[PDB]
RNA sequence: GCUAAACCUAGCCCCAAACCCCACCUUACUACCAGACAACCUUAGCCAAACCAUUUACAUAAAGUAUAGGCGAUAGAAAUUGAUGGCGCAAUAGAUAUAGUACCGCAAGGGAAAGAUGAAAAACCAAGCAUAAUAUAGCAAGGACUA
RNA sequence: GCUACCUAAGAACAGCUAAAAGAGCACACCCGUCUAUGUAGCAAAAUAGUGGGAAGAUUUAUAGGUAGAGGCGACAAACCUA
RNA sequence: CCUCCGCAUAAGCCUGCGUCAGAUACUGACAAUUAACAGCCCAAUAUCUACAAUCAACCAACAAGUCAUUAUUACCCUCACUGUCAACCCAACACAGGCAUGCUCAUAAGGAAAGGUUAAAAAAAGUAAAAGGAACUCGGCAAAUCUUACCCC
């Protein structure tokens, strides 16, 4: 009789309840007999770099210059990483200056994005 | 005797009155439209 | 227990604004104009309206031959109804037929 | 809280003049200033005290605010609220001069004054209860003036009791102190 | 509130009536 | 509410001026008080 | 990651990587009395134990023996000025059992003004005596 | 350890802890992928710290020692994600041109709303996908009168608005 | 917040700004001028000259600006007196409050001249925004640490690590890290 | 002297102008498996005809004319002609609206109420009663009367 | 989600007499004969007693179906959210 | 002194007598229910599957019945997610009503009919009653007993 309420997996039957998660994301299948496999692929693996010596505290130092703020950009990116070689290669095929022609092939493909974060 | 006519039960509450049945036929799609027109803020059960 | 316990601000009227000052000019745009512009189209409002006048069915027959196309649904719809109602009141009710 | 509280007085007197040196503190007023006299100042505190009480006896709150500070205002009117007083100040007996002085920055003068009053305070019924409207009694007090160091005043302060005050004058009514209201458990000792 | 200025200006006048014979001055 | 009454206390009072030295509700009510000074009257 | 779109898994896939964790968890003094070796957190409610065990073994290098969770419901009870209920958000509950028999026990966190203080100890009640007679006046 | 949940125990109890500027994006911008990888999980152990300390603040009715450096680390963490999110973003429209990381379309929904439908991942084609053929997204004629009314309510609220706009400002006029 | 909520002497998050306005108040709105954010020329710290009402002449410092309500508090002026501390038995403690003032009742004060000027936003080619006193000319000047152990150094802040590269953070970090990764990323469906 | 009384602006009405991250159709708001299933089809009735049955409306001028019509109730052309705000509401009003919320209903759906200080809070009047219960007799008043 | 009927797959029926029973007595359970109370009630149909059935054409939990120019009905013009 | 009950599962509800502080089984804050129980399943293509249940043994049936695989091909490499609280649900209510199942068959579990007084009428429930025994009444209704025979449908 509560329709203002959010539906969660704590309302309803046993089955409900049991099929309805919590946005926890997948992480196996269920096979005969209701065993679950878990695939060690879909389990996140977090990677976590080596801190040790690392300088960067969590805050900034308030003695610290104030720098405008300049997004980066496309071409601001292209100017900074491909137009240098561009410029000494055309002094003296873009795969060689960088270009990919296909995200297929590639772990992290930036369109569709196949990776996470 | 009387006055204890609703039973309460989720799986009938979501198979009468719920979003796909809804959405099932024209008639409660028209049914879910009025309720958006008139700012309802629950459309379906 | 009806009546205010205190006067009511102060109402200020300025007789002498623009609007006020400058009421009426041009009402004998007509006469004084060589009849190029009738005084009826000095009157700024609804565009069915304008220069007409007629008791209530009138208005809203007006209104919906007009208008009616570029009215909102339910306006419209009550427009109709409003049409309907006043011509049955007019049509068949009254002291006098 | 950006904002902070910007008090016009202090708390208490600095050093306490013990009744029956300071030039350094008279220093620094007048390099505050550039316009003080220590022996030009008895007249002025006088005339600032009865100022203040005349304000007392006509309820001017507005003119009290000005010649006594916010640690003299409540003392003054927090009890004498809702009646009347008719104080009245009839002859100074010796010239009032100033004591101690001492000193974001205060100055606080002490200054001895000597000198006879009349009292008679009312009730909200107008019923005498304290002193008589014409009899003068001879009054000796400490009053501690103060002052804040752009727009601040010369304004009382506090009045320094000494231990060995004569007992003011007794009251018109009688009074009952009760005992301890002992609960049932309890018994008197 | 009710707009109008008249009524209210009679019920003032009522009302300093009422005060007065509450409150004969000297 | 184009137009309201604002009188209406002062309507009410010209009858109940009349009705003061009644007995009962007659002297407060005017529902009361205008039948009953109108039969004094 | 919360709020982000798992790249999907097909059979002899690549491991799925998760880079920068979007994953904040906090450690929460038990309500109720506990082993010496359990830890109680509020998580995420998209985290799996799976997921707070790796998050607590890589970054935090806790050696954790075993993880359980529950979701806890946030009273939705309490109402406004409006009558409409207020909704306490629900929360993922994670009870982890550390190994090696390491021992944790939740620290003991938490072991103008003058003028103010002056003033009341200058309170000065009234005295008895006086009646209520204001004790301003030397007369 | 455990003990990297907590703050120093020398900060323990302290009423007030002295903390620095959060990082800003441009100061962030001069960091390297791997720099900011670690500096993320550096924020992403303060953050944890700090969201200890307020809910045992809130177990001990008492108030959380410096509550603003919790706001400093959520802004800290929220410009190296922004950071990050525009490398990438700069990176996928230099090597393929698509403003969007998720593949998505503008689509009429049952109701005749446009809505950017956002794809989802499957292992099948949409033909045989069951669910999604079942999903509709397409409007049918009786669908239209909804829609000019939900427009005329729309238009009612604006023309609301925009007329109380200038009542308030004639009024503000004649005030001053 | 609210709409229509009634900004007021105590910030907009107290617990006293919450006792004044709770969620269900609905008292008339203050009509206040809108003054544009280039026209405000009244700012913390500013010397001022107060016009009207007690302490009119006086000038004081600007302590605190409610900009909402076109309000500047001046500093120990335009002080009424409250009690603070007051208790069931203790009378409390007599303290001057400022009551906020309009920046038509408050003027700025000439640096030297000591006296109330009108002012005027002129650009300047050098100092491209400040304000100008008209009556007198001359410019109204604009008024106004230890690393801890978790704060970054100036130089280690500053460094430029980043050199622009065609590498996501993903497999920047995999090849910092040594990951290696062999499994090609099966191609999948996408509507 | 208590209940209370008031209050002015929250907004609204009519016109003009102008065209307007993630999740979610499965049990919606649910990361991740072979589909196949697809929309279009005269409005009716109340009511009027004093019943009811054919029938009954959905710029100006020509014109309520030609025509139609149990030729009756009524219906009704065309050619042709030329075509900048408020003597608005002001909290029982004005939108239902503080909100399509609370609440009610299985559902479609129905659908409310109300607020008022001040520059700053970091400062006398409805009913009903009480003061003050009541004295033979009576539409409760009127003529009166010293009463 | 009540109720009429139906569909799927479930459940309950002590004890005694008899013997494979739309059998008898009689719990649970279903019903509601008669009386009293209640009648703004505990209850928009109840309570107490009394009573009919209680291995069957029985009772009942769950999900589904039939929709108003209709449905369903061991026809009472029954019942289809008081 | 009562025990209709009670404890669990299901269904339903959704934090709804846990701690602390304020008020005056309320408000605010804090905490909590941890999977083994239960839910959430199954790779294809063909191909099998006459013989109830009832202690299944006699018998006895009719209303003719809940329970089964093989052949080949694929495939292990990896214990997630969700319910878990309560004095509770449907009846506008702390409603004498409705409410499936397993055990307890009177309980080890769960509860309190009397706010205090007096002991008037009338009223309700109950108990006892001289002699009589339906003379009451429309009628043996009710109560008390356990009780024959004849008729309509
Ligand atoms: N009749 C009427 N005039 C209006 C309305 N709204 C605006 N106006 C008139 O529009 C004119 C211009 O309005 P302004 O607000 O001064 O200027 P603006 O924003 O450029 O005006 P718009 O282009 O109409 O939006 C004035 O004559 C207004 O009185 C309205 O609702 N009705
Ligand atoms: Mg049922
Ligand atoms: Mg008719
Ligand atoms: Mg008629
Ligand atoms: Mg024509
Ligand atoms: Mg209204
Ligand atoms: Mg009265
Ligand atoms: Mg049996
Ligand atoms: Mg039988
Ligand atoms: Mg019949
Ligand atoms: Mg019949
Ligand atoms: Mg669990
Ligand atoms: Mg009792
Ligand atoms: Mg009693
Ligand atoms: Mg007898
Ligand atoms: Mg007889
Ligand atoms: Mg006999
Ligand atoms: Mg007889
Ligand atoms: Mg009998």
């Amino acid at each position: 009789a509560d329709r203002m309420s959010k539906w969660t997996s704590k309302r309803g039957p046993r089955s409900f309840r049991g099929r309805k998660g919590r946005g926890a994301k997948g992480i196996g299948f269920l096979t005969s007999g209701w065993r679950f496999v878990q695939i060690k692929e879909m389990v996140p693996e977090f990677v976590v770099p080596d801190l040790t010596g690392f300088k960067l505290k969590p805050y900034v130092s308030y003695l610290a210059p104030e720098s405008e703020e300049t997004p980066l950009t496309a071409a601001q990116l292209f100017s900074e990483a491909v137009a240098p070689a561009i410029e000494k290669d055309f002094k003296d095929n873009l795969e060689k200056y960088g270009f990919e022609p296909t995200q297929e092939g590639k772990l992290f493909q930036l369109y569709p994005r196949n990776f996470l974060r | 005797a009387r006055g204890n006519e609703y039973q309460p039960s989720n799986i009938k509450r979501k198979n009468k009155h719920g979003w796909v049945r809804r959405l099932s036929t024209p008639a409660g799609v028209q049914v879910i439209l009025r309720r958006m027109l008139k700012g309802r803020k629950s459309l379906s059960h | 227990i009806g009546i205010r316990l205190t006067l009511p601000p102060p109402k200020v009227v300025d007789r002498w604004n623009e609007k006020r000052a400058m009421f009426g000019v041009y009402d004998n745009i007509g006469i004084l104009g060589n009849f190029e512009k009738h005084p009826k189209e000095l009157i700024r409002g609804p565009i069915w309206l304008r220069g007409w006048k007629g008791n209530e069915l009138q208005r809203c027959i007006r209104k919906r031959k007009m208008v009616g196309s570029r009215m909102f649904a339910d306006d419209l719809h009550n427009l109709n109804k409003r049409i309907r109602y006043l011509y049955k009141h007019f049509n068949r009710h009254g002291k006098f037929r | 809280s950006d904002r902070s509280i910007h008090l016009a007085c202090t708390a208490g007197i600095f050093d306490a003049y013990v009744p029956p040196a300071s030039q350094v503190s008279i220093r620094r007023i007048k390099d505050y200033d550039a316009n003080f006299k220590i022996k030009d100042f008895p007249e002025k505190a006088k005339d600032i005290f009865i100022e203040a009480h005349l304000c007392l006896n006509n309820s001017d709150h507005d003119r009290l605010h000005t010649l006594v500070t916010e640690h003299c205002f409540p003392d003054m009117t927090w009890d004498i609220k809702y009646k009347t007083v008719r104080w009245s100040f009839v002859e100074s007996l010796e010239p009032s001069h100033v004591v101690q002085v001492r000193c974001n920055v205060y100055g606080q003068i002490t200054v001895r004054m000597h000198t006879r009053q009349t009292l008679a305070i009312y009730d909200r019924f107008g019923r005498l209860m304290y002193g008589q409207e014409d009899v003068p009694k001879d009054v000796l007090e400490y009053v501690v003036f103060e002052k804040q160091l752009p727009y601040g005043s010369w304004r009382m302060h506090t009045k320094i009791v000494p231990p060995w005050a004569p007992p003011k004058q007794p009251i018109l009514k009688t009074v009952m102190i009760p005992g301890p209201q002992l609960k049932p458990e309890e018994e008197y000792e | 509130v009710k707009k109008g200025f008249r009524a209210a200006f009679r019920f003032q006048k009522e009302l300093e009536r009422q005060r007065l014979l509450r409150c004969p001055p000297p | 509410l184009r137009n309201r009454v604002t009188d209406r206390y002062f309507r009410i009072q010209e009858v109940l001026k009349h009705a003061r030295h009644f007995r009962g509700r007659k002297n407060r009510c005017y529902r009361l008080a205008v039948r009953t000074v109108i039969r004094a009257f | 990651a919360r709020n982000v779109v798992y790249p999907l898994y097909r059979l002899g896939g690549p491991q799925l990587r998760v880079f920068r964790t979007n994953f904040f968890i906090q450690l929460v003094r038990p309500g109720v009395a506990q082993p010496e070796d359990t830890v109680q957190f509020r998580i995420p409610m998209e985290m799996t134990r799976v997921d707070l065990r790796n998050y607590l073994e890589g970054i935090y290098n806790v050696p954790v023996a075993a993880v359980r969770t529950r979701v806890q419901h946030g009273s939705n009870k309490r109402r406004d000025h409006r009558n409409v209920r207020i909704k306490k958000p629900d929360y993922k509950v994670a009870y982890v059992q550390l190994a090696h028999g390491q021992t944790f026990t939740f620290p003991d966190l938490f072991p103008l003004y003058s003028m103010l203080e002056e003033e009341r100890q200058q309170r000065q009640s009234s005295d008895p005596r006086r009646g209520g007679v204001p004790s301003w006046f030397g007369l | 350890g455990l003990e990297e949940f907590f703050d120093d125990p020398k900060n323990w109890g302290q009423e007030k802890v002295k903390s620095g500027a959060a990082w800003t994006c441009q100061q962030l911008r001069n960091k390297s992928n791997e720099d900011l990888h670690k500096l993320w999980y550096v924020l992403l152990k303060e953050r944890n710290m700090l969201l200890t300390l307020e809910q045992e603040a809130k177990r001990q009715r008492l108030p959380m020692p410096s509550p603003e450096r919790l706001d400093k680390v959520v802004d800290s963490m929220d410009a190296l994600d922004k950071v990050v999110q525009e490398r990438e973003d700069a990176l996928r429209l230099l090597q393929t041109g698509q403003e969007r990381a998720r593949p998505g379309a503008w689509r009429r929904d049952i109701f005749g709303r446009i809505i950017w439908h956002k794809f989802k991942q499957w292992v099948i084609p949409w033909h045989l996908n069951k669910r999604y053929n079942r999903k509709r997204f397409f409007a049918l004629p009786y669908v239209d009168h909804f829609l000019r009314l939900e427009r005329e309510k729309r238009a009612r609220i604006k023309a609301r608005k925009e007329n109380l706009e200038r009542k308030k400002a004639k009024i503000l006029l004649k005030k001053f | 917040l609210p709409p229509h909520y009634r900004y007021g002497m105590s910030p907009p998050g107290s617990v006293a700004d919450k006792r004044k306005n709770p969620p269900w108040i609905r008292r008339r709105p203050v009509v206040v001028e809108p003054i544009s954010d280039e026209d405000w020329y009244l700012f913390c710290g500013d010397t001022v000259e107060i016009l009207e009402g007690k302490d009119a002449g006086k000038q004081g410092k600007v302590v605190q600006v409610i900009r909402q309500r076109n309000w500047v508090v001046v500093g120990g002026l335009n002080t009424h007196y409250r009690y603070i501390g007051k208790t069931m038995d203790y009378r409390g403690t007599m303290i001057p409050s400022e009551a906020p003032l309009l920046h038509r009742q408050v003027k700025l004060v000439d640096p030297m001249d000591r006296k109330p000027t009108e002012i005027e936003w002129r650009f300047t080619e050098a100092g491209e925004r400040v304000r100008v006193s008209t009556r007198s000319g001359r410019i109204i000047p604009k008024p106004e640490w230890i690393d801890g152990p978790k704060d970054t150094s100036v130089e280690d802040a500053l460094e430029r690590t980043y050199v622009p590269c065609l590498k996501t953070l993903q497999e920047e970090v995999m090849e910092a890290m040594g990951i290696k990764e062999t499994r090609k990323y099966k191609k999948v469906y996408w509507y």
